[PDB]
């Protein structure tokens, strides 16, 4: 088996002017913990951050041609700076060079489009990809997504007294807002996912540039 | 009309391109190779063609594995080449096998890469002649391989412009040390050699390199001489000037 | 595999890494070899300790004597700020392995590279032969994974707990580590090699020591 | 591999093969092709006539090509272009345009030109015929060069200057040949400075005219 | 007119290039010769070494192809050195394939064949060697098998090749242990090239039953001695 | 008779297709290389076709800590150029190594070199100055067509070098102790190349002019970027 | 996954869902399943997402290249007909829907078999069979655009209803001969109280 | 098979049993397990890739020189790599025995056994080997360990060759069951 | 003979100058770049009255705002656009985006060196005009021997000798994109052997807004009688 699994959700919610890239630092092997801070979530250039997830060597592999391609990019272009939805572009490409003998994972690219607005792209091992406001991947995704589609989109929430006619209208959340949501969603996912905690680090895309917060998780 | 094609044999027999190649190397800089009792000694001289060369950095002489010392004459791209053929030959004898490339075997290896360069006209023959050596497990080997691919063993060895009066020191140093030279000794020798030799190209100043291989001084490893020993050594060939 | 080595832990203590492995080579459980060393020093600020297939691991030996002859190359600084650094070595060997993943014929080790880079921080980091690259404060591999981790991250627990970790601590905990090694398992010897990197007094390497 | 140079630039800025190419196609016999407002006809001025194949041939239903020059180099451009018709239909469903089947066939000149081990085709080809479910009509012309451009009226072969001249004095692109007959007539006074006569008509209506007809049209002439 | 420098026909029917790669045979201006015994093969060589840094023990034109095969080459070392290497990876070959050593003249069909390869196709040249091949054969006893540019190969009851190539040929025509064969050789050659050898000037190999040996020269110095007596 | 290939000896022992490339060089712009202990600069002099045309690009990029500029064929130094690129690209995959100016300098040798042994190609017409910072420190390599690769402290190629070379030999004390200053370092490179000037004057458009230092990524000035320099 | 392409008198109505899942766990409620090839071609996913984003990417790149070789857009039946001889050649389920001039509104079905069929009607997913059902019993050629956009919707809130794997939302699309035009995300979940509320349908659902 | 190598003070002593069977059945109890790669270097397998190993030290010999038993099994190695035990004797390391187990790992020991009969004798191998024997006692160590081997191994038996390689050259002693077998 | 890939004595390709003289006989193409856009006019050259001129495109579309013309032998050109097209095309899936006009004018370059024992160099000039975010309108001259400047105005073929000498008297950063037009007309009927009109040279320009267009012969006969 030339694949496997080493644990770890990725997050990728996009503002309306900022992107956040947030994953925990516990990498494992089966009931293992190999490490309890290994980022996932690297900055890559050009307010980029990137996070291959799943199969670790193949992430590995994906985040170094990424990286690569980036250099070209800059050495072809005269140093250009890469716009997301091009590096989207250059990561289908790259992915769907080995089609029939995939990269195992799934990757999250986080950063500002050519407007300023804070775009996520989320790609399958193959190469489809789709822009995205939010998306979560790894295994705790499924103990992540609907809190934050609750509390971010207010899904399923209405305006008291309007007898569920009218929904409660979405808001602007700041940037600190949305990092208190994905504090509380992963310490949540660290209480009832075994694979989750030791740490979370979150890279903030803003057009001031790249910015990295750590905050610990439980370490059981 | 027969010197126009690389495999082309004169009436006489010649090869007139190989010969050629060898007046390209007779054009290059002189270099040196004495063979002590114990080890080999390497040196040349580098001729500083403006003041704006980084002293002590143009280095000539190559290693091959760790006890293989190479210097040559003439187009050193062509010796550079010739190297890095070297190079992989002795990677491909310490996998297969595992002890280092003897000296013999790595000459050989040379010889034939050298001679194969002499039998189409669709390449050119190498426009150097290498002193290459070291030590094995036989103890220390010297050999001159020559653009034909020709090659021998030898006491000491000499190539460049002021070949001539480098192999007249060197049979000097053979017939006064039949016993065998000390390698610190041959070191300051070929500190001397390349400092007579350079009379011939005195036009221009110059920068002496020396290398060895020795089985006691540098545990059969090949080294470049620095330091304290390179100073004495210059220091000994300035003052044999007078 | 078939002949195989067992466990290899290390950990980073403040001014440097310390890394240890037994010297045996089980045939399935038959203890056949006692005499393979299995901490590899490149240079003097690297130890690659294999686990796994031991004649992987005489590949990866030989891949290593290569890369340091290669290094030395046209390179009249390779004893020196251009020598072959823990980083470099590592790197070189997870490519290496992750090259023999994608063609379907792994290296059936694990390694974990130990040593100190030239501005002096400790490198300890893990390669397989899937590819899966780690680094932690303390590392081990198979059997170790599971029994000296815990006993060593009672000592580094985390990053900050390195520079209060003396290099006679890190040792003691480590040969302990080898201790309970030998006592619960059965694929173990009783003699073992210990390396420690130092940013100070370099590399020192401990031969035959015993449980 | 046999890969030598073969066409080259001369000092003068000249590709000596290509030269040459072109003065073989100008040894050659004849194709003299006169389009009209819904004609285009090609004609050419012991030996066993049954066998002796047509100079006009079908690329496909719709699209015909004459040339003039080697007729071995001929028949191979004729092969290629044929298998690459076929190509077409299978691929994208489509039978070629005129103008796609002349780009294809120049490109193989053009090709050839400028490859390492082979020589130009001395052929210059008259490529005739009218695209899918389309009425208006085409004719254009190949050169060993590969440059490919489309004509009213034109001939390649020997007496191309004489005939062209013809041409040029009585073809008039105010107003082309009206009728089949007009368009015939043209051709056959072209080539009266033994005829053949090959009409492209729409909806893959290609016919040779009959002896007879041919002889009709001489006499009135 | 470039008849002369591929190997094509020229107008009389000639390759000149093989003719030059014979010219070329000469260039050493080394002689040796070849002689059977009843139970043993030997050639003997001229060692010119005239540059005293010259190592004299790699000086040689003596090859040991096999254990029962040597080989004495007449033209440049490097060409000679080719061939050496050709002639040992070929008797390997044939001892990894058919399960037994290559016999002597079995050897020297191959090298003449490779030789008539260089002579029919352009881009090779020539090699400018003559190769003679000694060996004990196991069916056929002591053999002489010599190979030229031309791609061809003849056995010789005794053979000699060099400058002076028909002084000892006609030597060897009018006189017709190894050690006695070989104090034969090197007493025929002195006496045909009018000059006394010393222990430096002499290769000599013997071939046997059961192995190709070249003698060094102290051995070289024995026969010599035993000559002197 | 022996200038026709690059595989033929002369007489002499010369080849004469790779003194054609030298020759190559020879009839382009010059440009100017000097470094320091801590910083290395290149400054080139741009050349225009037509005074209605921009001005060709002499230096290029590499990487963060690299970079060269050209004198002669342009296309020959763009396939050069990216030969480099890809090595230091395979250094940086392979062990998360800077490349050295010096070996990145005798794998461009090497590369060079297979042209003028085997027949069928041709040697590069083009020469390079390159610069680099690495851990050694700062580099300066002479890159030539024969395969010939030197390192400096300054140098300059193109028509008309041999002032700014005599200039840079009598400056050579000065700027090599220039150390921590990089404008200065960049004036005397200015100067240098103002000392191979016949009868255009150095001008916004036509100086081009990069560094490369301890603290310095590689950053190549342009246009009104130069004009505190001329 | 529910995708469906019909022809009618105004062109092509291409109404699709826009949920994926992983199993159980629904991975995305906003998935684009409408390629837009070009400005007059559409490619709808049904299966196979990424192979048919990635080959109908190149299948614009090459319509644009047969653009500026023929100064002629591509059709319809060749773009299929590429897809279809890429599919096989690998050997999902995919219509390609325009509106050229000669061919007018032409819908092919291209599936991962190799088969490739031109036709008027084209449902495709795990909710096919509730859609198909709907336009079959609402379809016509003399609909109109509105009526057609409305079928288009109501058999996609059909197969999403009836369907757990299909949902979401609608988009909508609507390919004339000036191109296709975009009509908008629907949500599955406001759909399908609007068409309770004004259609009297889903009796059995409690509102 | 029963095979083992015994470094001694003169050099070393290569021995095995002579039966190769299929199953329950002997298809041969006379075969000759111990086989020539050079001069005085010998293998014994626990066929090809003899004759390969013999073609490269045979070119090896022709190039370089003598090759050691350390060059006959780093070409082994290169080969199987990409059970054997290789014993041979060289003039300066004065016998050496190199076994290479099925994983294709080299092991330089004093001594080497392989084999399905080795493993009821690694006990008593242990415990009745010592270093730098006489010949004497190293052929009386290999006779006993062998015997023990044939009499517990169902794939064991025939006749004990052994191949003696020292620097005095190459000598082959035969042991019959009737002599063996009461020991 | 000799190689094709052989140095002079003066460091110069012998194929390449044979090339750019082989260029020198081509049909008269003109660019002029402004603010507005960059005009590209051609000299049509029907070797016959029976030669359909609206057959010979010289002024071809590499992409949606990049087009170029063609001076020499311009049977290489369709090749070398070809390969633009595809460089283009392949730039737009790899990365998303259009090609830079520079970026493409590398990529064709890369071809023009790419030959020896492709057997000789292309024989063809390229004028390649085109519009991008990153450096506006801009006009490139591209040569077989793998140079190529940027331009505000430039004329090739066989009347470029006195047509960039009037590119030099005319040219200012201030014209207009009619004026440009104007010039163009004006430069070609200076060095056209025929009286010029509709039916013998053809007009192009590259906007933002409109794209690459080619005029057609009343368009651009109301610009001639302009003249």
């Amino acid at each position: 088996n030339p694949y496997g699994d080493n644990g770890g959700t990725i997050l990728g919610i996009a503002g309306e002017d900022f992107a956040v890239l947030a994953g925990d630092t516990r990498n494992i092997t089966d009931y293992s913990i190999n490490s309890r801070y290994e980022p996932k979530v690297f900055d890559c250039g050009d307010n980029i951050v990137m996070s291959a997830n799943g199969f670790a060597a193949d992430g590995d592999a994906l985040v170094k041609r990424f990286k690569n391609s980036v250099k070209w990019y800059h050495f072809d272009h005269n140093d250009k700076k890469l716009s997301i939805n091009s590096a989207a572009r250059n990561i289908q490409h790259l992915l769907y060079g080995k089609r029939f003998f995939p990269y195992y994972v799934h990757t999250i690219i986080a950063g500002l489009d050519e407007d300023g607005k804070g775009a996520v792209y989320s790609f399958d091992p193959v190469g489809s990809y789709e822009r995205e406001q939010c998306r979560a991947g790894g295994a705790a995704a499924s103990l992540i997504m609907p809190f934050l589609d609750n509390q971010v989109n207010f899904k399923n929430q209405y305006e008291p007294g309007t007898n569920g006619k009218v929904k409660k209208p979405l808001k602007y959340l700041s940037v600190e807002e949305v990092i208190k949501l994905v504090r509380d969603s992963f310490t949540s996912a660290t209480e009832r996912h075994i694979q989750v905690g030791d740490g979370l680090e979150i890279l903030i895309v803003t057009k001031d540039g790249v910015r990295k917060e750590f905050y610990e998780l439980k370490r059981d | 009309g027969y010197d126009l094609s690389n495999s082309v044999f004169s009436p006489d027999g010649r090869n007139f391109q190989v010969e050629y190649a060898v007046k390209a190397v007779e054009n290059g800089t002189t270099s040196i190779g004495i063979k002590c009792n114990d080890g080999v000694v390497f040196a040349v001289e580098k001729l500083i063609t403006s003041k704006l060369l980084v002293p002590q950095k143009n280095v000539k002489i190559q290693v091959v594995d760790r006890h293989i010392g190479c210097v040559y004459s003439g187009l050193i791209p062509d010796g550079r080449h010739l190297v890095n053929r070297g190079r992989e030959e002795a990677a491909s004898f310490k996998k297969l096998y595992k002890t280092p490339i003897p000296i013999p075997a790595f000459a050989d290896r040379l010889g034939q890469y050298v001679q194969a360069h002499t039998l189409y006209n669709s390449v050119r023959p190498f426009g150097v002649s290498t002193i290459f050596g070291g030590v094995d497990k036989n103890g220390a080997h010297l050999y001159m391989l020559e653009p034909s691919g020709s090659y021998w063993g030898y006491k000491g060895a000499a190539t460049g412009k002021g070949r001539q009066s480098a192999k007249a020191e060197l049979e000097k140093l053979v017939d006064h040390h039949p016993e065998g030279l000390s390698a610190r000794e041959a070191v300051k020798q070929a500190a001397k050699i390349i400092y007579l030799a350079h009379e011939d190209n005195k036009e221009k100043d110059f920068e002496l390199e020396i290398s060895w291989c020795s089985l006691s001084e540098t545990n059969g490893l090949h080294k470049f001489v620095k330091g304290d020993l390179l100073q004495e050594a210059i220091d000994f060939a300035q003052k044999e000037i007078n | 595999p078939i002949v195989t080595g067992t466990s290899v832990i290390s950990m980073k203590y403040d001014n440097g890494v310390i890394i240890a492995a037994d010297n045996l080579g089980s045939y399935g459980s038959l203890l056949r070899f006692n005499g393979v060393e299995r901490l590899i020093p490149v240079g003097d600020n690297t130890v690659v300790g294999i686990s796994g297939d031991i004649s992987d691991m005489q590949h990866i030996e030989r891949l290593l004597k290569d890369l340091v002859t290669e290094n030395a190359y046209d390179n009249p600084l390779a004893d020196a700020e251009e020598a072959l650094e823990p980083s470099y070595i590592f790197e070189y060997l997870a490519t290496v392995m992750y090259q023999r993943r994608s063609k379907m014929n792994p290296l059936w080790n694990a390694i974990i590279v130990a040593g100190v880079q030239s501005n002096g921080d400790q490198f300890l980091r893990y390669v397989n032969l899937l590819g899966v690259t780690y680094s932690s404060p303390t590392l081990a591999t198979g059997f170790g994974a599971h029994m000296a981790n815990p006993l060593l991250r009672k000592v580094v627990d985390r990053e900050s707990d390195i520079p209060k970790t003396t290099v006679q601590v890190a040792e003691e905990a480590i040969v302990n580590a080898m201790r309970v090694l030998y006592y619960r398992d059965a694929r173990s010897s009783r003699n073992f090699s210990l390396a420690i990197i130092d940013k100070n007094t370099g590399l020192t390497f401990k031969k035959n020591l015993q449980v | 591999g046999y890969d030598r140079a073969l066409s080259i630039f001369s000092p003068d800025g000249h590709i000596f093969q290509v030269e040459y190419a072109l003065e073989a196609v100008k040894r050659g016999t004849c194709a003299v092709g006169v389009k009209g407002k819904n004609c285009v006809v090609l004609g050419c001025e012991l030996q066993d006539t049954r066998i002796t194949p047509s100079k006009v041939s079908k690329i496909d239903s719709h699209v015909v090509l004459s040339f003039s020059g080697l007729n071995a180099d001929s028949r191979i451009l004729i092969e290629k272009a044929r298998v690459e018709a076929q190509s077409h239909r299978l691929t994208l469903e489509d039978p070629v345009t005129v103008e796609y089947l002349t780009r294809y066939v120049a490109g193989v000149q053009q090709r050839y030109t400028q490859s390492g081990g082979v020589r130009p085709f001395g052929v210059s080809t008259l490529i005739a015929g009218f695209d899918p479910r389309d009425d208006e009509p085409k004719l254009y012309q190949t050169e060993p060069s590969g440059i490919y451009s489309s004509w009213s009226a034109q001939t390649i072969g020997r007496n191309s200057k004489t005939v062209r001249e013809f041409l040029e004095k009585n073809y008039d692109r105010k107003e082309p040949p009206a009728t089949v007959e007009e368009c015939v007539k043209l051709t056959v006074r072209s080539l009266l400075e033994n005829i053949e006569i090959t009409v492209v008509k729409p909806d893959s209506d290609i016919v040779a005219l009959s002896s007879e007809e041919i002889n009709q049209y001489v006499t009135q002439i | 007119g470039y008849d002369r420098h591929i190997t094509i026909f020229s107008p009389e029917g000639r390759l000149y290039q093989v003719e030059y790669a014979f010219k070329a045979t000469n260039q050493t201006n080394i002689n040796s010769l070849a002689v059977r015994g009843k139970d043993c093969t030997v050639v003997i060589s001229q060692k010119k070494v005239p540059d005293k840094l010259l190592d004299p023990t790699t000086v040689s034109y003596i090859f040991c192809i096999s254990r029962t095969i040597g080989m004495v080459v007449n033209g440049p070392i490097p060409d000679a050195r080719n061939a050496a290497l050709r002639a040992k990876a070929e008797a390997a070959e044939f001892r990894y394939k058919y399960g037994y050593d290559m016999p002597c003249d079995v050897l020297a069909k191959r090298m003449a064949n490779l030789s008539q390869i260089y002579t029919q196709r352009a881009y090779m040249r020539p090699l400018g060697v003559i190769l003679t091949f000694v060996s004990v054969d196991e069916e056929l006893g002591p053999s002489i098998y010599k190979t030229d540019p031309a791609g061809y190969y003849v056995g010789y009851k005794a053979t000699a090749t060099g400058p002076k190539q028909q002084e000892i040929t006609t030597n060897l025509e009018n006189h017709f242990s190894w050690e006695k064969v070989v104090e034969f050789a090197i007493t025929h050659m002195i006496d045909a090239l009018g000059t006394e050898f010393s222990k430096n000037d002499l290769e000599v190999g013997v071939a046997t039953k059961d192995k190709f040996f070249t003698l060094s020269a102290e051995n070289i110095e024995e026969r010599l001695v035993a000559i002197a007596e | 008779n022996y200038d026709g290939d690059t595989v033929t000896f002369s007489p002499t022992g010369r080849l004469f297709q790779v003194e054609y490339a030298l020759e190559a060089i020879k009839q382009g712009s010059v440009t100017v290389g000097l470094r320091s202990n801590t910083h290395a600069v290149l400054v080139a002099l741009k050349r225009n076709a037509d005074e209605l045309s921009s001005y060709q690009k002499k230096i290029i990029k590499c990487d963060e800590h690299m970079g060269l500029s050209l004198a002669g064929l342009a296309p020959d130094a763009r396939v050069l150029s990216n030969y480099l690129r890809q090595q230091c690209n395979y250094s940086s995959l392979v062990f998360n190594r800077k490349l050295a100016v010096e070996r990145a300098g005798h794998l461009l040798c090497d590369k060079a070199q297979k042209n003028t042994q085997s027949y069928g190609g041709r040697p590069y017409g083009v020469g390079l100055l390159i610069i680099g910072y690495d851990k050694s420190g700062a580099h300066l390599l002479e890159f030539q067509p024969s395969g010939n690769v030197t390192e400096l402290y300054g140098t300059a190629i193109g028509a008309r070098s041999q002032g700014a070379k005599t200039y840079l030999e009598r400056t050579l004390d000065t700027f090599i102790k220039i150390d921590g200053n990089p404008d200065e370092l960049i004036k005397a490179g200015v100067e240098a190349i103002s000392q191979s000037l016949r009868d255009e004057s150095l001008t916004v458009d036509n100086l081009s002019i990069a560094i490369v230092g301890k603290d310095t990524p590689f950053t190549i000035y342009d246009g009104e970027a130069v004009a505190k320099y001329i | 996954t529910t995708t469906l392409a019909f022809r009618f008198q105004g062109g092509i109505i291409v109404a699709v869902d826009s949920r994926a899942t992983a199993g159980n766990w629904v991975a995305s409620q906003t998935v684009k399943k409408v390629i837009e090839i070009n400005p007059f071609l559409l490619g709808t996913m049904a299966g196979g997402a990424a192979d048919c984003q990635f080959w109908e990417t190149w299948l614009g790149s090459q319509c644009r290249l047969h653009e500026l070789r023929e100064k002629e857009r591509i059709s319809v039946a060749a773009a299929s007909k590429i897809l279809s001889n890429l599919v096989y050649q690998y050997k999902m389920g995919t219509m390609i829907c325009g509106y050229t001039r000669k061919e007018g509104p032409t819908i092919y079905y291209v599936d991962s078999d190799g088969t490739r069929l031109k036709g008027d009607i084209f449902c495709v997913g795990s909710g096919q069979t509730f859609a198909y059902g709907v336009l079959d019993s609402n379809y016509k050629w003399d609909l109109s655009v509105e009526d057609a956009l409305y079928l288009g919707k109501r058999s996609i809130l059909a197969a999403a209803h009836r369907d757990a794997y299909s949902g979401g939302s609608v988009n909508l699309y609507h390919v004339t001969e000036d191109g296709w035009i975009y009509h908008g995300n629907h949500d599955v979940g406001e759909l399908f109280w609007k068409v309770k509320e004004e259609e009297g349908s889903f009796n059995n659902v409690i509102g | 098979t029963s095979i083992m190598a015994v470094t001694f003070k003169d050099g070393v002593i290569l021995g095995a049993d002579s039966r190769t069977t299929t199953g329950a059945y002997i298809a041969n109890r006379v075969t000759d397990k111990l086989t020539r790669v050079h001069d005085k270097i010998w293998c014994c397998r626990s066929q090809a890739i003899a004759d390969i190993v013999q073609y490269h030290l045979e070119l090896y010999t022709s190039q370089y020189g003598t090759p050691s038993t350390e060059t006959a099994a780093s070409v082994f190695k290169e080969l199987c790599y990409e059970g054997i035990i290789v014993a041979g004797y060289d003039d300066k390391n004065k016998g050496e025995v190199y076994t290479i187990p099925l994983g294709g790992s080299v092991h330089k020991l004093p001594y080497a056994i392989a084999g399905s009969g080795s493993t009821f004798i690694y006990g008593y191998c242990d415990k009745n080997f010592r270093e730098n024997m006489s010949k004497e006692e190293t052929v009386d160590f290999i006779k006993h360990s062998l015997s023990q081997a044939i009499k517990w191994d169902g794939s064991s038996g025939g006749v004990i060759r052994m191949v003696v390689l020292t620097a005095a050259g190459v000598e082959r002693l035969i042991f019959y069951p009737d002599e063996y077998e009461q020991l | 003979d000799r190689g094709v890939s052989t140095f002079s004595p003066e460091g110069r390709l012998f194929q390449v100058e044979y090339s750019l003289e082989a260029i020198k006989l081509g049909s008269t193409a003109i660019g002029i770049a402004t603010k507005e856009g960059v005009v590209l006019g051609v000299e049509k050259r029907a070797t016959s009255p029976l030669l359909e001129s609206d057959s010979i495109e010289k002024i071809v579309e590499i992409d949606r705002h990049i087009g170029c013309a063609m001076s020499g032998l311009t049977a290489d050109a369709r090749s070398m656009i070809e390969h633009a097209r595809t460089a283009a095309v392949t730039h737009n899936l790899y990365y998303d985006e259009d090609i830079n006009v520079e970026s493409l004018t590398q990529s064709v370059c890369d071809l023009a060196l790419r030959f020896g024992e492709m057997s000789r160099p292309f024989g063809v000039a390229l004028l390649i005009a085109g519009h991008d975010a990153d450096d506006g309108y801009q006009l490139f001259h591209a040569e077989p021997s793998g140079t190529f400047y940027r331009y505000n105005a430039k004329a090739i073929g066989s009347g470029s000798e006195g047509a960039q000498a009037e590119l030099l008297n005319e040219w200012h950063s201030s014209l207009t994109l009619k004026e440009a037009e104007l010039l163009v007309l004006k430069i070609l009927k200076q060095v056209m052997e025929e009286k010029l009109d509709e039916n013998n040279a053809q007009l192009s320009c590259i906007t933002k807004q409109d794209g690459f267009k080619i005029y057609d012969n009343e368009k651009t006969a109301e610009l001639i009688k302009e003249l």
